[PDB]
RNA sequence: ACGAUCAGAUACCGUCGUAGUCCUAACUAUAAACGAUGUCAACCAAGGAUUGGAUGAAAACCUUGUUCAGAACUUAAAGAGAAAUCUUGAGUUUAUGGACUUCAGGGGGAGUAUGGUCACAAGGCUGAAACUUAAAGGAAU
RNA sequence: AUUGGAGGGCAAGUCUGGUGCCAGCAGCCGCGGUAAUUCCAGCUCCAAUAGUGUAUAUUAAAGUUGCUGUGAUUAAAACGCUCGUAGUUGAAUUAAUUACUUUGAAUAAAAUAAGGUGUUUAAAGCAAAACAUUAUGUUAAUGAAUAUUCAAGCAUGGGACAAUGC
RNA sequence: UUGAAAAAAU
């Protein structure tokens, strides 16, 4: 095949992840049931290296977590875009 | 200008005079074809470079361009009779993928070898230069005859 | 002073995308800047935009989605003949399959692939990867 | 910024979102030209040139706009 | 043999097959023996053997710095540097760093998607120090139009057609190869139009087999 | 700033703080 | 869905957090922590939103629980400040997560040749200001980090930040106590409808 | 001009002292005249403090919040660069084009010769060539 | 079958005699003061080849003349600073010319690219021949449309970006 | 308080 692989896409910046990027992470948030016990199913978030080193990863993720429903009111309404 | 009859150069010298990676590659073919000197390699390289430049220029235009259809077929047609390009490859992209072994393998010294008349490729020169060989109806003694497809089965003593 | 409003807007958009911002703001908004974005929107390089009227050539808010690499203006808009296209494409665009030029022709503000189809030339506005 | 000095003041009147002589005042040039007694004042002898260069720009414009008569010329 | 890393453990028992499986998830290669397992038959090239010196009270303490470029011709390459008191040790030391510095090379086509890949996909520029190297995609017939120093490296990376334009002090070879390797190293970070698609949900090998390596 | 906020719909308090000409639609502070 | 109804903070948990003045932060406010701050106190100190503290607390515990539910040793909990040494040590006891007690030797995530070289997949730090070294080494091993950040700390190389007081003895012990209990609840090894046997005083320094 | 020190001292060291140092009038027009950083415009991470207004609270001066303009400072895992370093740019540059003006082309010869012009003068401005030579130089170890 | 070369640039000798910072070699770095891989020699082999070095000049290299495209804190290089004419550059907006752009018209050949054509191939030339096994016919045979060609000039389709006053 | 100088090529 022409491509060597399909590179990951950062969930925060919607930009590619380098093969030499050793600051990028991968946060897995398992789904929880009505009882409140984790499940083998999970959703994967990827954050680029340069995002972390600025102080933005924590706030950027809260935008994604709140959108996906893992948080309820952490991020105010006027800060969601 | 002074003279009316045109003249042209059949080859160009390499830009870097001294490379070991080039002396072996060029001497690989000299033994493989019994060529007199390094002029033959450059001439064949010069010949190919002209065709590659036509296809390279022509690939930048649209397929519905009048010049692409006319000139494009003309280059493929010319190659087909010469037999450098296989018939089943009938696109201008395949012209750029040609190599320097395609042109040298249609020379008379090469053709008389694989057909079996000449035992050794050095022996082919004497037979060719001695007018022992004949192409259809005309005697030939230039070992550089780029035979066409039609004249392929018409090479006899 | 602000000689070229288009240059200021494109340089503002490029800076925001490098920082990974979600949206940008362009203070003086013209018809040419609005029409330049439609070429970028039709290629899905930017989500959309909102021209907010302020009675003073109002601002613009542009939504970006992680796709634009660089959009740049070209200083004085050179008259580009149709035979001078691939000379300009071979300079300003990274590859034959990726980039996109922008020309202001008599048939509006078109890109290179549809000004060629429309068979027209014109002054060159800018480009975007 | 300002026309002559490197100051950058952005104070402006703000007309709301609802729609429901200066050349004469720049002749200041008379007041400085005070200079007859303070002959050594190399400052006011410079700020006068700045004022006079402004007048030659408003006259140059009011003539093009066909406001001032074509024979106008500022002088002492 | 007997690796000391989590990823290195997976490779030895044949759990990670392809090298690019490492490259997708950004897992750092910390053992050179891993590369020799998933990339057999790596061709070898030695670029230069330059000697540095350090002035001391007694005299000069000379060490030999060796640049080696490694990589198979299928889109993988790496460059390593090592300085030591002996020539044999310098090449062996640079051997290891070259393998640990493997990087995938993205290549595409010039104008038509007729297999197979020959040239770089877009325009790339690598910035070492004063030396800057720019790679331009080229048609099929054109070889590697470049200086003898990056042409040796570009052969190993498996790029057959390319157009190069160089700026800076190219007579220093250390930066010339590093700037070449820096150009290729970022070939996969340039998000073109065809890479817009997010892609399917995959799993890191260090997470798929996390329970397995725990014992 | 680095913590990005919505631009199209500014908060009620935020437009009160900013400079009169730097609001989304410049309005005076007089009556 | 994603945040079911069994996840409100029960009145017991809120009662102790105000008692341990968890919501009470420092004076200088980092820009990245303005969202968690609700209002400024009477002597110009930040007061964290208790709900925002809990929502981030559970979310951090959920991430740890998933990673630590099959490989407990793949979680590392570092704690530099002498105050948080005991609580970090009990967190290790009840979950199996490795926990570096005192000083963090630089290169313990990068130097494989080291005898004490650990390669985790998640890192929990007690204080980003004191444990900046551990956070910086993550940026070399692609390992996400979780911090008990305060209103003044720098949020560089932290992905999940729990806004809580990380200087007082009570809050340090309490928050680690809640994180351990929440993790066990997600694991299913501790029912949500019962009371945890171990009291907070065990975690206290 | 003397007295010291010194091999010598026409110098640093000490003592005396003309022009000069001050003001007025007319010239001169050069400085390591420096931020060795042209003018104008757009964007641009985090933080504390300060000079002058405006605006709320706190009973002109002080304490606090917003905002405008000015001289500055600190941090960066980021951007640039050869590096020192720069960040209110020296960033947004081989992914090269916002507008305009001036200046430079290896080191000497040389800001020299000649021509022109300005000044009472010293001098300023414009300003080469023959010839000579593989280096001269910048930042850091 | 010669020319030039055998330290590096740059392919080719850790071969043997003299000279002893001398003769000399050397485009640049440099080699020679008694054990020269470079001098003058002998043998060996490297490159090109009926060609091969030198000297001068043009082009590329040279992103070391910058439109594409340079540099100006410290390497060469921001006028001491402000005003200023010519020149260059100029915010948003409207449901008679010029400039711009598209088609042509017209436009010496040779030359360039190029179509055909086996001068034994090639440079060449625009000749000829598949063939009628040829007088007959293909044949009234081919002649490249040969494309262009910059700056102006003529006409025409379009009015976005620009310019000139009412 | 006094302290000047050290031939050329390796």
């Amino acid at each position: 095949k022409i491509e060597l692989y399909i590179p990951r896409h950062c969930s925060v910046t919607h930009t590619l992840i380098a093969a030499d990027d050793h600051a990028a992470v991968q946060i897995l948030v398992p789904h929880v049931n009505e009882n409140g016990v984790i499940l083998p199913e999970s959703t994967v978030y990827t954050v680029k290296g340069s995002v972390r080193k600025d102080g933005i990863s924590d706030h950027s993720l809260n935008r994604q977590f709140q959108k996906d429903g893992f948080l309820k009111t952490v991020v105010p309404k006027n800060m969601m875009i | 200008g002074r003279c009316l009859r045109n003249h042209s150069i059949t080859y160009k010298t390499p830009k870097v005079p001294y490379e070991r990676e080039r002396f072996d590659a060029e001497l690989k073919l000299v033994g493989q074809f019994g060529l007199k000197n390094k002029k033959e390699i450059q001439r064949v390289h010069y010949m190919l470079g002209h065709m590659r430049t036509i296809a390279k220029v022509m690939l930048m235009k649209d397929a519905k361009d009048p010049k692409r259809l006319l000139e494009g077929a003309a280059l493929l047609r010319r190659l087909h009779n010469l037999g450098i390009l296989p018939r089943d490859q009938n696109k201008l992209e395949f012209v750029l993928a040609l190599k320097e072994e395609n042109l040298l393998e249609r020379r008379l010294q090469t053709l008389v070898y694989r057909k079996g008349f000449a035992k050794s490729i050095h022996h082919a020169r004497v037979l060719i230069r001695g007018k022992m060989i004949k192409v259809g109806k005309q005697v030939v003694d230039v070992p550089s005859f780029l035979v066409r497809v039609e004249s392929e089965p018409l090479i006899q003593l | 002073v602000r000689v070229n409003v288009l240059a200021d807007a494109l340089k503002s958009i490029t800076n925001a995308e490098k920082q990974g911002k979600r949206q940008v703001m362009i203070r003086p908004a013209s018809k040419v800047i609005c029409e330049f974005l439609n070429v970028m929107m039709k290629h899905q390089y930017i989500t959309d935009y909102t021209v907010v009227d302020t009675h003073r050539s109002g601002k613009i808010v542009v939504n970006l989605n992680g796709r634009l690499n660089k959009c740049a203006v070209i200083s004085p808009r050179f008259n580009v003949t149709l035979s001078e296209f691939d000379k300009w494409e071979a300079n300003l665009l990274p590859s034959r399959h990726f980039g996109a030029l922008v020309l202001t022709t008599s048939y509006g503000i078109l890109d290179n692939t549809e000004a060629r189809a429309k068979h027209t030339g014109g002054r060159i506005l800018g480009f975007f990867y | 910024g300002r026309m002559y000095n490197p100051g950058r003041g952005i104070s402006r009147r703000c007309i709301p979102y609802r729609r429901s002589e200066d050349l004469y005042f720049l002749m200041r040039a008379v007041s400085v030209r005070h200079l007859e007694k303070n002959k050594k004042d190399k400052d006011a002898k410079y700020h006068l040139i700045l004022i006079e260069s402004k007048i030659h720009r408003l006259t140059r414009y009011y003539k093009s706009a066909k406001v001032l008569e074509a024979s106008f010329k500022y002088d002492a | 043999w007997t690796p000391v890393t989590k990823l290195g453990r997976l490779v030895k028992d044949g759990k990670v097959k392809s090298i690019d499986q490492i490259f997708e998830f950004g897992i750092k290669i910390k053992e050179y023996q891993i590369v020799d397992h998933l990339l057999p038959g790596l061709k070898e090239e030695v670029m230069t053997m330059q000697s540095v010196q350090k002035q001391t009270s007694a005299g000069q303490r000379t060490r030999l710095k060796a640049y080696v470029a490694i990589g198979d011709h299928n889109g993988h390459a790496g460059l390593g540097v090592k300085c030591a008191k002996e020539v044999a040790e310098a090449i062996k030391g640079a051997m290891i760093q070259a393998k640990l510095a493997m990087v995938p090379v993205r290549r595409g086509y010039w104008g038509a998607t007729i297999g197979e890949v020959h040239t770089v996909p877009c325009k790339l520029t690598g910035a070492c120090g004063s030396v800057r190297v720019r790679l331009v995609p080229a048609p099929r017939g054109t070889g590697i139009v470049a200086a003898p120093t990056p042409k040796k490296f570009l052969i190993l990376a498996g790029i057959e057609d390319v157009f190069t334009q160089t700026t800076g002090h190219t007579k220093t070879l250390g930066n010339f190869v590093k700037a070449t390797y820096d150009a290729v190293r970022q070939s996969y970070g340039f998000q073109t139009k065809d890479l817009w698609k997010v892609g399917g949900v995959k799993q890191s090998p260090m997470d798929k087999y996390a329970k397995i390596l725990a014992e | 700033p680095l913590i990005e906020v919505d631009l199209l719909n500014p908060t009620a308090a935020s437009e009160a703080k900013a400079h009169k000409m730097k609001r989304l639609v410049p309005t005076p502070n007089s009556y | 869905t994603n945040f079911p109804d069994i996840l409100k903070p029960s009145a017991e948990d809120i009662k102790m957090m105000v008692a341990c003045r968890v919501h009470i932060g420092a004076t200088n406010l980092n820009f990245a922590m303005e969202e968690y701050v609700y209002e400024r106190g009477n002597n110009n100190e930040c007061i964290f939103n208790l709900m925002k503290t809990w929502e981030k607390l559970s979310l951090a515990a959920r991430v740890i629980a998933g990673i630590s539910n099959e490989t407990p040793s793949d979680v590392v909990a570092v704690a530099g400040r002498e105050m948080a040494h005991r609580a970090s040590l009990k967190f290790m006891k009840y979950t199996g997560c490795t926990a570096v007690a005192g000083r963090f030797t630089p290169g313990s995530f990068t130097n494989q040749i080291q005898k004490k070289f650990m390669e985790p997949r998640l890192i929990i730090v007690s204080d980003p200001s004191v444990d900046h070294q551990a956070l910086r080494e993550s940026g070399y091993i692609n390992v996400p980090t979780i911090a008990f950040c305060n209103s003044d700390n720098s949020l560089k190389n932290v992905d999940i930040a729990i806004p809580c007081n990380n200087r007082s003895r009570l809050s340090i012990g309490l928050m680690w106590w809640m994180l351990t209990r929440e993790i066990l609840r997600y694991q299913g090894k501790l029912a949500r409808d019962e009371k945890w046997d171990v009291m907070v005083d065990l975690f206290l320094h």
